[PDB]
RNA sequence: ACGAGAACAUGCGCGACAUUCCGAA
């Protein structure tokens, strides 16, 4: 039994909104910063995995599985994703608040109407540390499962994630600052 | 899933309403130089206090309630012309058509403070291009134009005539080219389908409104002046105000015919006091630079490359 | 603290011609922009900056005013600009908070009544 | 008094005009918050600080009030917006924790006669 | 020179497994 701990960090392309204004983005209470939630993004890999309970095998234990008679548990523990503090001082270099707001019309076309809405988005530029934790149960399936990790990530930074994305939101890029292995004697190169 | 790029070229000056407006108070215009200087609040204020003449400025605030004009007041107190620039955020060209001007409507920008046209603003605009789930169709915000590009134009109401208003509207010069990024699902959209769709969009928009438009004397003075590019493919109607029947469902939906008289139905239970009053269906429904060549507002284009 | 009763005279159903949703919004936009900046400078006493942007914030109801005769009858009857030349004065964060609450005050209590 | 007025106000289920848990999750939220303060503190009087909390509730039930017409009604019809001065007036631990029990007991009925 | 006198209701045990505040403009 080993653990992988990849820290790295989330660069937030455009106007990225969880929104837990019509819809405020979601803060932790502590520092009322915005926050990436860690189930938002290990919901948006999973769902993405699954379209690249009942789902593959493959994502049924890289993610978790409840099935009756059979539980695995979540080789990928992915946590919260916080308003990184570098970033943060860099937003404050400037006369700049973490979170902007975004307009819609919203026009009606069978009446001519438009009806005005507010989103709050964080501005495009943030970053967030975020801190994902590999379980080692097989040696021999880790390979095979970063191979998915990799998947997951890479169609994360060509889709959105959180809000309405199809609109241009919460699209992001992924940097990694380590992949180390923080329990046992994995080998970390290797990933 | 493929992804495309998409390149927009402004063939007009596209405005996008962000929902700021702000009076002459707010920034410095120079009717010689047809030249307006955004200025932001606190730099303002602050330079203000260090020449002691914030005590200045509130009394010209009291001795004119109506208007009381900011380069009026740099004017008058004889402040330094670097002065004036110092607390300046950006210079903006005026495209006047009337002198002073009242009100300046602000292009929509993000936290960072440059131009970006959202990702919202396609989405509407393509959504009524292909009406007539969209959950396959996936657009991203732009990266940020050049803050040069940005300058202010005036609304033009061409009724036989031309005939400027006095709302100014921010909006990002000719000649700009700005990206996007687009995801497809090849089963519910096609890259050769959306291209299609919009330029017969455009097509019966042309022939249904905008023939209308050129047959009236005021439409011919606006072709003559170059106000409809020889380019006009793909053609979409991003900024607001850029008119009423651009991208709609009743043209594409009904016949001409038909979806005029709807328009005008519809115009005149919106606007009673003067559409309502109408009695008759006119011939065409509706009615309604600094650079020598003249420019429709709204207009673009776009080209998807894989 | 004391929004109620100022509200309820203020009103004339619209608070008057100028308090629309709208037309008053812009101000606590400004409002809102300086109370995330306090928020999350985690200070007991103001900023330079944060001065600097209650600078303008005066500024701008005199700006409001000249434009809407409405909105002036209705900050000269709150007071609000002595509030904000009396925040200043004092320089400390839990009295801004005060303000910005008696602030969010105002505009609930316009929304209750109408 | 907390049955009852659930009871009048229950329409066939429409109880308060519309009102469900979640349009109250706003103004309960803070009411719980509050309780933990008072329950905290070991005072047989409210904490001054607690005070001016509570008024900030005062204002919150009036934004509410705006914002939800259901929850204005329900506001209205309970009285709890005049529960939430005498509580001030008598300034009182024991006097607040039976508005709580009120409060709680309100939205108790309230979900049992939906 | 008390049906007395001695005697731990005690030991092991995650409130836990899967769950995008999301679609539409």
């Amino acid at each position: 039994y080993s653990k992988i701990r990849i820290v790295g960090k989330i660069d937030v392309l455009t106007g990225l909104h969880i929104g837990g204004i019509a819809s405020p983005v979601v803060r932790d209470p502590y520092s009322r910063l915005p926050i990436i939630p860690g189930s938002s993004i290990k919901g948006k890999m999973r769902s993405l995995l699954a379209k690249h309970n009942q789902d593959a095998p493959e994502i049924l234990r890289l993610f978790g599985s409840s099935q009756k008679g059979a539980i695995q548990s979540s080789r990928l523990q992915i946590s919260d994703a916080f308003f990184s503090k570098a970033s943060q001082e860099e937003f404050d270099k400037k006369d700049l608040a973490y979170t902007e707001t975004k307009f819609e019309n919203t026009i009606s076309r069978l009446t001519a109407v438009a009806n005005p809405r507010q989103i709050e988005r964080v501005t495009r530029g943030a970053s967030f540390d975020f801190h994902i934790i590999y379980n080692v149960e097989n040696i021999n399936e880790v390979m095979a499962d970063f191979e998915n990790i990799k998947t997951a990530i890479h169609l994360l930074e060509n889709d959105y994630l959180g809000g309405g994305g199809t609109r241009g939101n919460g699209r992001i890029r992924f940097v990694i600052d380590s992949i180390d292995t923080v329990v046992g004697d994995f080998d970390s190169s290797n990933l | 899933e493929k992804v495309y790029q998409v390149k927009l070229k402004v063939y007009g000056p596209v405005h996008i309403g962000s929902g700021k407006i702000i009076r002459k108070q707010e920034y410095i215009y120079d009717r010689r130089k047809s030249l307006a200087h955004i200025v932001d609040g606190p730099n303002l204020v602050k330079f203000l206090n260090k020449k002691g003449k914030f005590t200045a400025y509130l009394q010209y605030l009291n001795t004119t309630k109506e208007r009381a004009d900011l380069y009026t007041f740099l004017r008058q107190e004889q402040i330094d012309t670097n002065d004036w620039k110092t607390f300046v955020l950006y210079t903006e060209r005026v495209n006047q058509g009337k002198k002073g001007m009242n009100d300046l409507h602000l292009f929509v920008r993000d936290g960072r403070g440059d131009l970006y046209i959202p990702g919202s603003s396609l989405k509407g605009a393509l959504r009524t291009v292909l009406e007539g789930a969209f959950h396959s169709l996936s657009i991203s915000d732009s990266l940020p134009i050049d803050p040069k590009n940005l300058a202010i134009y005036q609304k033009i109401d061409i009724n036989k005539e031309l005939k400027p208003m006095p709302l100014y509207r921010e909006c990002v010069n000719v000649g700009t080219t700005v990206e996007f990024t687009m995801k497809i699902n090849s089963d519910d959209w096609t890259i050769e389908k959306i291209e299609k769709q919009i330029q017969q969009a455009y097509l019966q928009y042309w022939n249904k409104w905008f023939v209308g438009m050129v047959t009236t004397p005021g439409g011919k003075a606006f072709i003559k002046g170059g106000g409809l590019p020889s380019v006009l493919p793909t053609v979409l109607f991003l900024g607001g105000g850029t008119g009423f029947p651009s991208k709609t469902t009743h043209y594409l939906q009904k016949p001409k015919e038909q979806a005029q008289k709807d328009i005008f139905a519809i115009l005149q239970r919106r606007f009673r006091n003067v559409y309502g009053k109408m009695a008759t269906v006119p011939k065409n429904v509706p009615m309604v630079d600094s650079t020598n060549k003249w420019y429709q507002q709204g207009v673009c284009l776009l080209e998807f490359q894989p | 603290n004391f929004a109620r009763k100022v509200v309820e005279e203020n009103k004339r159903i619209v608070l008057f011609n100028g308090l629309t949703t709208s037309k008053l919004r812009n101000l606590l936009e400004l409002i809102n922009h300086v109370y995330t900046k306090v928020y999350n400078s985690d200070d007991t006493t103001l900023s330079e900056d944060v001065r600097d942007e209650l600078e303008y914030l005066k500024v701008k109801f005199a700006y409001e005013s000249g434009r809407e005769p409405a909105v002036r009858t209705f900050i000269e009857k709150t007071y609000v600009d002595k509030l904000v030349d009396v925040v200043l004065k004092k320089n400390t964060k839990k009295i801004f908070l005060d303000y910005c609450k008696y602030f969010e005050a105002l505009v609930a209590y316009a929304k209750f009544y109408r």
